[PDB]
DNA sequence: TTGT
DNA sequence: ACAACTGCGATTAC
RNA sequence: GUAAUCGCA
């Protein structure tokens, strides 16, 4: 269950999903949803 | 079951993540990691004493984690060690990028 | 990362810059599940900006203005079809909710699918 | 890794043979130096461990 | 196909595990089974002997209903909102002696409470036909039951919740409280599943670890048993309730999952409680007034029983098969027994014979007491297939406690016969 | 305030954001018939009665209405003090109710059934009134116009009433890009009309 | 850490006993640290 | 938390437990009165503190585990981040119009003339199709 | 030097 | 009288 | 092994 964003993505908000995940799946999770999220932007960018 | 998830999960399984989530699963059983990290440090310790010669190539701390792990109802590779099948042959050796 | 995240999730020309005229003297795709709206991206059928409408399964998690129905229309029949800023919702005489369809581009899927993807990865490797 | 001469002799012996590392308890080099540079400048320094169990003395040289 | 408890019995609906499921509770290696007596949990895999336990069940805490024990009543899962008069019908209660009236209450309210757990979970909880519980019973069943001190105190707890009822659901009440329970069968309803699925565990949320009464759901639909299988521990960090398995006991796939509830009572309280009686209780008291007294130490000797008075079990290692006499019954009697311990002086026979012949004649005196017989009773009950669960209960227990004054008189004479060899 | 309490079971229970509207229900095959002459406003939640602000003729006759809800959905983000703490808290917010009667007062299941556009009844929770709508009958017809092809548009925060006809219709996307274009066009003059050659321009 | 000779020659006249109950102290003698790991519980 | 804090019957926390961001919502909501909180001023003893004293820890979210060195976190967290007359303007192009009798005559900071003002006055701007005040 |  | 960033690497001069 | 001097980030 995640919420889906239709607004730009900034660095503060991008901080607060971080956090919010870290909360509610855990660092495990985090760490690999980071990883690919980091995938995904330098291959966008 | 999403469908194009099969090479996410398999490199999740080979790049060695399974190690991670099998360390959080185990200090969300316990409230000191100090103490756990003195547990493990130990049972390695005997493990090595026991057999020498079987180590070397494999980590005791690692068959400590995977003997936990199975004897929890979780499947794990003894040691957490995988080898390649597509290897090419004797001294070739992959470049991990 | 920053910079792709920001031109994934940037958006689209609404206004005056999408459109030279007023439409009032007169987006178009259509796609069901996520997965063709990035084959189609990636076949280059649609842009990165393009708008596009996806069809939801009953979720409702799209964070969004607390503002009301632009539009509402209501047939004989029963059906009022809600027109929202960012999504259609359509129902039925018996106020059961038909069909939602969320109007976004390919970066918001993309992302949204890129998050779920890893969460589920995850919880399938950990078995 | 850095001064105990014995403990780094015997590290070579059980890395090669397999054996597990036991842990250091005598003081290292560096410590030895301050006793006896201060025991040059007049002033001692023992170590002095005391058992819980027995209750006695024990000086580490 | 191999004969096992699991296999007589039919699977459960998807539906049931699917519920918990999506809210995150997850079952490793076992399987819900239905009945004609209700859910069960049985095993789907061999587990051997292992080092320590492991976890069947992770059940969270927001499925969970939950009550402190002490004077500050603190909801941790806090589905009652501030300024709601069920907090005033909840704290308008003895703290020390009355906890399931507040449990009711808060399984009313949740009930009441939209999009709750428990509203998709009381469609599989047992129906008032299908309860167990005492308070669901008719004047009949407390008179069948053939004693008088259990029927009076399950006639005063009924009172006892008719009088709640009445006072705090009266006419004036708002119509919230109102539609919670407009007919007091549904309060007694409600205490018979509060009382009948109560846990006890001490937990820790965040900082604070206090001892709590708890309304767990897919953990009350475990059998009880007194060599159990599994245990409810509890995990802080997650927030969940996990049952594991014991270490170092070995099961075997079609087992039947067992917990313990209230190990060292008789089996009144579990007949006031739960509705539940079992010949087998190793703590049954037979109060015995005879100035006999057999020897402990021969009798534990020729029943093979080992450990202190605190701890028996039947050392089947040197029992080597053959005695399958021995079994909670034969350690409660030990236990109820008059017995006598004079240092190492050794037992006389002719003292020993006179003492369980005047203890079989006081056996035999109250098991004439009773206006009725073993094979009455197991007559009346396969006589009536479907009827009532109370009065199916009550003949239970008398036939249980008919038995084990049976195997009582039955080890006096074993015991009698095997002391001379 | 009536001060007696009512058996909601005889009423129509219509919740809001800040209010409850309670209207008598007759005995019906389906609960699709509604009683104007008895109606109750309560606060969220609340066993207190109250009479609303009756701002219009109100039906004095049993008719068939078909319920309908306005609002906009409020998508939150609630702290996490938990680890399996929701992400997120959706909540549909009904603002307007809207009751539209059906045509002769003919049931759902009949073979010809339609819903009679022009007798309207709104409500509205923020002045706990109920009051009757102004349409605006645009096809063509007049009271002989067929019921089968209508179109009823509701625009402007439910204020706004138009009949047309059902083949004139406008998709979303039309009607989403004019107002985004009209909120664009309205900005951008006016960021330009600050600059000091705004009077000698031209918007092209 | 500032003023060596002075604090050593107050301690050497006075007669100090200092029980290592710090981190520093440990780490002078080189010994485990009673922290994390090294705390005993 | 060291003391309970009580809307009416009903107890919001109790003692001996960790407030979090919902806490401090549901207080700021009901608007609580002043808080007592533990806190490493109010421990025992200088030389150590203890888990309840101290609080969560700050590196996962939980009570500080046993054998944790806080001092030293404290000093490194605190060391580390060390490194570290609004003017209008006119609207459009257009005349001034205004009451100079409420105004005083003053001399600016810059030598130039200007007009005091110490009452709410409106200005209008006329410009070809508005006005602005 | 700069300040302690 | 006392102290005033952390380390690394290169050279030449004793 | 110590200094002097420069560089590095």
């Amino acid at each position: 269950n995640l919420v889906f964003h239709n607004k730009a993505i900034n660095g503060t908000a991008m901080k607060r999903l971080i956090s919010r995940l870290i909360d509610h799946f855990g660092m495990a999770y985090t760490s690999h949803i980071l990883d690919q999220v980091k995938t995904l932007g330098f291959q966008q960018a | 079951r999403i469908p194009f998830l099969e090479e996410q999960v398999r490199k999740i399984r080979d790049g060695g993540k399974l190690l991670t989530m099998d360390i959080h699963r185990l200090l969300l059983n316990e409230d000191n990691r100090f103490d756990f990290v003195n547990e493990i440090a130990a049972e390695a310790k005997q493990y090595v004493e026991n057999n020498r010669d079987e180590y070397g190539a494999k980590k005791a701390i690692l068959h400590v984690l995977s003997n936990r792990m199975n004897d929890a109802g979780v499947y794990r590779a003894e040691a957490y060690m995988e080898s390649d099948p597509f290897k090419p042959g004797p001294g070739y050796m992959k470049d991990e990028l | 990362m920053l910079i792709g995240l920001y031109v994934l999730t940037s958006g689209n020309h609404r206004g005056i810059c999408v459109n030279r005229y007023n439409p009032c003297n007169r987006k178009e795709p259509f796609f069901s599940n996520s997965y063709d709206a990035i084959g189609a991206y990636r076949q280059k059928r649609i842009n990165l900006d393009s708008p596009l409408w996806l069809r939801w399964r009953l979720d409702q998690r799209v964070i969004a203005s607390r503002e009301t129905p632009i539009e509402v229309h209501y047939e004989s029949l029963g059906t009022f079809y809600e027109i929202y800023g960012h999504y259609l919702i359509v129902r039925s005489l018996k106020k059961q909710i038909l069909f939602i369809y969320i109007r976004t581009t390919v970066g918001h899927i993309a992302l949204y699918r890129e998050i779920e993807e890893a969460i589920q990865g995850f919880s399938r490797a950990y078995s | 890794k850095s001064d105990h001469i014995r403990a780094r002799q015997e590290v070579l012996g059980t890395t090669i043979i397999g054996g597990t590392i036991p842990n250091p308890e005598d003081a290292p080099e560096s410590f030895r130096l301050l006793v006896r540079e201060l025991r040059s400048l007049a002033l001692e320094l023992n170590h002095f461990l005391v058992s819980e169990k027995n209750f006695q003395i024990n000086r580490k040289e | 196909p191999h004969d096992t408890p699991a296999s007589q019995l039919e699977l459960a609906d998807p539906d049931f595990y699917k519920i918990g499921y999506v809210r995150s509770f997850r079952a490793y290696g076992i399987e819900f089974r239905e009945g004609p007596d209700g859910y069960g949990v049985f095993a789907s895999r061999d587990v051997e002997p292992l080092r320590r336990a492991r976890v069947i069940m992770e059940i969270p805490l927001e499925l969970m209903l939950t009550i402190s024990k002490k004077l500050p009543w603190m909801f941790f899962p806090d589905i009652i909102p501030v300024g709601h008069p069920i907090f005033d019908i909840i704290n308008s209660t003895n703290p020390e002696t009355d906890s399931d009236l507040r449990l009711a209450c808060l399984l009313l309210y949740a009930f009441d409470c939209k999009d709750n757990f428990w509203q998709l979970y009381g469609d599989f909880l047992p129906s008032d036909d299908e309860c167990t519980s005492f308070l669901l019973a008719t004047e009949e069943d407390l008179l069948e039951l053939q004693d008088e001190k259990l029927a009076s105190t399950m006639r005063e707890q009924q009172q006892r919740a008719l009088e709640f009822w009445e006072k705090n659901w009266h006419s004036a009440v708002p119509l919230k409280i109102k539609r919670l329970a407009r007919d007091p069968e549904r309060f007694i309803w409600a205490m018979c599943i509060a009382q009948s699925r109560s846990i006890n565990l001490q937990m820790r949320i965040g900082a604070l670890v206090q001892d709590a009464n708890l309304l767990v759901p897919y953990a009350d639909m475990m059998n009880h048993s007194f060599q159990p299988n599994c245990f409810f521990h509890w995990r802080f960090k997650d927030r969940m309730l996990e049952v594991m398995i014991n270490a170092g006991q070995r099961i075997r796939k079609g087992d039947e999952m067992t917990v313990d509830y209230m190990a060292g009572q008789k089996n009144n309280f579990f007949m006031q409680r739960y509705g539940f009686s079992s010949p087998v209780n190793p703590w049954d008291v037979i109060h015995f007034t005879g100035d006999a007294k057999i020897h402990l130490d021969t009798f534990l000797s020729v029943f093979n029983i080992s450990g202190l008075p605190g701890e028996y079990y039947h050392n089947s290692r040197l029992s080597n098969d053959g005695d399958s006499f021995v079994d909670g019954a034969i350690i409660a009697a030990a236990r109820t027994l008059p017995t006598w311990s004079d240092g190492d002086l050794p037992p006389i026979p002719s003292l020993e014979r006179k003492a369980v012949k005047e203890l079989q004649e006081e056996c035999h005196q109250m098991l004439a007491e009773f206006p009725t017989t073993s094979d009455e009773d197991q007559k009346i009950l396969d006589s009536m297939p479907d009827c009532r669960r109370t009065l199916e209960a009550a003949i239970k227990y008398r036939l249980h406690r008919k038995l084990l004054i049976e195997k009582v008189i039955q080890a006096l004479d074993i015991y009698q016969d095997r002391i001379l060899f | 305030i009536v001060d007696y309490r009512i058996n909601e079971e005889e009423f129509h229970k219509i919740s809001l954001l800040d209010c409850d509207f309670f209207i008598r229900k007759p005995p019906d095959p389906d609960n699709d018939v509604y009683d104007f002459r008895e109606m109750y406003v309560t606060p969220p939640d609340t066993d207190i009665y109250a009479i609303p602000r009756v701002l219009a003729p109100m039906p004095q006759k049993y008719i068939r209405c078909a319920m309908s809800d306005y609002g906009c959905y409020n998508v939150t983000e609630p702290p996490i003090d938990a680890p399996r703490d929701p992400m997120y808290k959706s909540e549909r917010e009904v603002s307007k109710v809207f009751l539209t009667k059906h045509y002769r007062n003919r049931r759902a299941g009949d073979p010809e059934f339609a819903l009679d556009f022009e007798e309207i009844y709104v409500i509205d929770s923020k002045t706990k009134s109920i009051t009757r709508a102004k349409v605006v009958v645009t096809v063509p017809g007049g009271r002989n116009r067929d019921r089968k092809n209508d179109l009823l548009v509701i625009r402007d925060n439910g204020n706004s009433f138009k009949i047309i006809p059902s083949e004139e219709r406008d998709d979303p996307t039309t009607v989403i890009e004019k107002e985004e274009w009209k909120k664009s066009r309205q900005d951008m003059e006016r960021h330009l009309r600050k600059l000091r050659d705004f009077s000698v321009s031209n918007w092209f | 850490f500032q003023e060596t000779a002075r604090v050593l020659a107050k301690a050497a006249l006075r007669g100090r006993i200092d029980w290592l109950k710090g981190l520093k102290e440990n780490v002078v003698l080189g010994g485990v640290i009673p922290v994390g790991t090294g705390f005993k519980g | 938390l060291a003391d309970d804090i009580y809307m009416g019957p009903r107890c919001i926390a109790t003692r001996n437990q960790d407030i979090g961001i919902g806490l401090v919502n549901r207080f700021i909501t009901f608007r609580a009165q002043p808080i007592s909180i533990r806190t490493p001023f109010t421990c025992r003893s200088t030389s150590w503190i203890c888990r309840l004293c101290y609080g969560r820890s700050p590196t996962h979210g939980d009570l500080v585990e046993l054998g944790e060195a806080v001092g030293i976190i404290a000093g490194q967290s605190i060391g580390e981040p060390g490194t570290q007359a609004e003017h209008v303007r006119a609207p459009s192009n257009g005349k001034i119009k205004f009451n100079e009798d409420l105004v005083h005559p003053t001399r600016t900071r810059h030598g130039h003339p200007a007009f005091l003002c110490s009452i709410d006055l409106y200005v209008t701007i006329e410009s070809e199709d508005i006005l602005h005040n």
